[PDB]
């Protein structure tokens, strides 16, 4: 019985190593963009849209 | 000429009432630039609350 346990706890601890080997790997995916704002105080542009 | 002189006065009044709409058009442009600053400000704490 302890060995039956132990075979199966190793294969469940393996399994999940492989797991979580890439789980901690490549989890900075993460990173976006939030898009704040400013309230774009500053544009004083010219009306020549002929680019659309 | 008389009828050039009053649209003259006629027009420089309509200058004038372009102007008192340029004061409020003013109290907008202000009013609205309070409104931008307060915008920036709440987003910026709805973000940080998100976070």
């Amino acid at each position: 019985l302890g060995t039956r346990a132990k075979e199966s706890l190793d294969l469940r601890a393996h399994l999940k190593q492989v797991k979580k080997e890439d789980i901690e790997k490549e989890n900075r995916e993460v990173g976006d963009w939030r898009k704040n704002i400013d309230a774009l105080s500053g544009m004083e542009g010219r009306k020549k849209k002929f680019e659309g | 000429l008389k009828d050039a002189q009053e649209k003259l006065e006629l027009a420089e009044k309509k200058a004038t009432d372009a102007e008192a709409d340029v004061a409020s058009l003013n109290r907008r442009i202000q009013l609205v630039e309070e409104e931008l600053d307060r915008a920036q400000e709440r987003l910026a704490t709805a973000l940080q609350k998100l976070e």
